[PDB]
């Protein structure tokens, strides 16, 4: 039976910002916050993952307050918590869902020292969460149908002849964001068979903004179900489109490193 | 056992995926996947009349030669090529025995005194991965060397190198979707290219990404696992999530 | 050095001269830059957003794909369009002559 680790990590989440518990304060209630990942020691922002389903600080439990949209999260006494509302399960999704209340981590601010919520599963960018130490997104290029590029310009994006601009920022809360304005989102605005897929800014953090790399070489948009798809198979129609997932080339796709 | 073709006389970008995309259908039946990542089957319990699959390579010269592939680990252990089968020389004894199982109807059965692991097979060929060139052109001229090793024609060193050749070529591709993507680019624009510090340290850290991704807790490795971009650089890989769109296949360490 | 053949008639009709291999099918549109119509590989399908439901765009490998249309400003010439990966480009495409 596989062994059971307790890795200690950095949770990163919405705009590359990771989970930070507000001040230092370990004192019993004090709020769980986003803030810039440090590159430090203390136990303020590195998290263990233990094997009872539970996220630790300085060994103290990661507690949402109830059990319904809009309370926040509490850094609290493992034991004199509730067990309840210590636990959480990490999806290879990017959320951090606990078990009841069906509610999700979601961070609706991407300032710095927004008090992290708990939010209704809508497979938001706000709610897409990564435990890595790397602290800086990995930027990639992204090749696709007949071995071309993703490329963008101020809100346009297609595919085009790679050449060595095309690079993206796979940010830890699920988004893709151009590398030259790193705070512009692959955005869609609707769950519909052929919106075209275009660069706007991150600041809602939707779903149509968070995306997720399957095994089966897709792009899928989580909430939407359909991943993306260069038009017709066209390059030089210039459009990229959310598509039901069918598997030809043209909405296969590879984050070259 | 189960047969899967491929031919470099007329390959295409899509006739090189359905042969991997079909070899990784036969490597492992997709029942166990975690974290998004398929296992293949468990060594321990896999029936021997399933413990392999047979991948039969032709090209411009109709010169056909027939691999054998471990289904635990997807790796090369030996090929049939006209009336002569070859084997690497195996680690354990187990394995010895399930070879008898491969190429039976042909006569001479052939054990090298040389594994297949690729720091051998770079002493034997002389030259590094980083240096043997990968491509159709490299499989088609691989193909003609297994097969003439029988009639004498082939020295050592150059079936060796074959070997390097092929094992890249579809046991890395299979176990790779990032690593099938290079040999995909390599038929797209009919190149003969060595393969990146990025290719090679994914072909020395599989075995050690199966256990930490298996091992990992439900996502998070507990120690990093370091890795190359195509340019020979640092970076390390914490998570699992990276690693989806780059690992099609891992072998069996643990039970879920 | 050769290339298909993308010789139109018509219910729109189109055969090359492989489309096994060349991926998708594209119909496009007066006398006014060249705009879309409307298949993958396999293939499934991709309408402009004026002719959704009206025009229908049909595929048959074993060498034709056609484009039909039901129910004035739709008046021009249609010319079929061919994609897929290379040989010669960076990739392929192929016009027709309707
Ligand atoms: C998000 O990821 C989780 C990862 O498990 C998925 O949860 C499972 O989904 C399957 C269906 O695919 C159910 O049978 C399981 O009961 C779910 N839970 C577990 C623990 O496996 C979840 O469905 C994913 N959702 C989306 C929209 O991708
Ligand atoms: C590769 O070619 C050989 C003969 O040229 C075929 O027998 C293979 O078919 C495979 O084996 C038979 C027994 C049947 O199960 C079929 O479904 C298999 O595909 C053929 N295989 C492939 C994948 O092309
Ligand atoms: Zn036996
Ligand atoms: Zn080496």
């Amino acid at each position: 039976v596989c062994m059971d680790p307790e890795p200690i990590v950095r949770i990163v989440g919405r705009n590359g910002l990771c989970v930070d518990v507000r001040d230092g304060r370990f004192h019993n209630g004090n709020a769980i916050q986003l803030w810039p990942c440090k590159s430090n020691t203390d136990a303020n922002q590195l998290w263990t993952l233990k094997r009872d389903n539970t996220i630790r600080s300085n060994g103290k439990c990661l507690t949402t307050y109830g059990y319904s949209p809009g309370v926040y999260v509490m850094i609290y006494d493992c034991n004199t918590a509730a067990t309840d509302a210590t636990r959480w399960q990490i999806w290879d999704n990017g959320t951090i869902i606990n078990p009841r209340s069906s509610l999700v981590l979601a961070a609706t601010s991407g300032n710095s020292g927004t008090t992290l919520t708990v939010q209704t599963n809508i497979y938001a960018v706000s709610q897409g969460w990564l435990p890595t130490n790397n602290t800086q997104p990995f930027v990639t290029t992204i090749v696709g149908l007949y071995g071309l590029c993703l490329q963008a310009n101020s809100g346009q994006v297609w595919i085009e002849d790679c050449s060595s601009e095309q690079q993206w920022a796979l940010y830890a809360d699920g988004s893709i964001r151009p590398q030259q304005n790193r705070d512009n989102c692959l955005t869609s605005d609707s769950n519909i068979r052929e919106t075209v897929v275009k660069i706007l800014s991150c600041g809602p953090a939707s779903s149509g903004q968070r995306w997720m790399f399957k095994n089966d070489g897709t792009i899928l948009n989580l909430y939407s179900g359909l991943v993306l798809d260069v038009r017709a198979s066209d390059p030089s129609l210039k459009q990229i489109i959310l598509y039901p997932l069918h598997g030809d080339p043209n909405q296969i796709w590879l984050p070259l490193f | 056992y189960p047969i899967i073709n491929f031919t470099t006389a007329g390959a295409t970008v899509q006739s090189y995926t359905n042969f991997i995309r079909a070899v990784r259908g036969r490597l492992t039946t997709g029942a166990d996947v975690r974290h998004e990542i398929p296992v293949l089957p468990n060594r321990v319990g896999l029936p021997i009349n399933q413990r392999f699959i047979l991948v039969e390579l032709s090209n411009h010269a109709e010169l056909s030669v027939t691999l054998a592939l471990d289904v635990t680990n997807a790796y090369v252990v030996g090929y049939r090529a006209g009336n002569s089968a070859y084997f690497f020389h195996p680690d354990n004894q187990e394995d010895a025995e399930a070879i008898t199982h491969l190429f039976t109807d042909v006569q001479n059965r052939y054990t090298f005194a040389f594994g297949g692991n690729y720091d051998r097979l770079e002493q034997l060929a002389g030259n590094l991965r980083e240096n043997i060139e990968l491509g159709n052109g490299p499989l088609e001229e691989a193909i003609s060397a297994l097969y003439y090793y029988s009639t004498g024609g082939t020295q050592l060193p150059t079936l060796a190198r074959s070997f390097i050749i092929c094992i890249q070529m579809i046991s890395e591709a299979a176990r790779f979707q990032y690593i099938e993507g290079e040999m995909r680019t390599r038929i797209r624009y009919n190149r003969r290219s060595a393969p990146d510090p990025s290719v090679i340290t994914l072909e020395n850290s599989w075995g050690r990404l199966s256990t930490a991704i298996q091992e990992s807790n439900q996502g998070a490795f507990a120690s990093p696992i370091q890795l190359q971009r195509r340019n020979g650089s640092k970076f390390s890989v914490y998570d699992v999530s990276i690693l989806i769109p780059i690992i099609a296949l891992m072998v069996y360490r643990c039970a879920p | 050095n050769a290339q298909v053949q993308l010789v139109e008639t018509g219910r729109l009709s189109c055969v090359a001269s492989g489309t096994f291999s060349s991926y998708a099918m594209g119909w496009f549109r007066a006398p006014k830059e060249r705009d879309f119509v409307a298949i993958s590989l396999s293939g499934a399908t991709y309408y402009q957003d004026s002719v959704k439901g009206r025009f229908t765009i049909s595929r048959d490998n074993a060498n034709t794909v056609y484009l039909q249309m039901n129910s004035p400003e739709d008046t021009a010439v249609y010319y079929c369009k061919a994609t897929g990966e290379r040989g010669y480009q960076g990739y392929l495409e192929v016009w027709g002559r309707t």
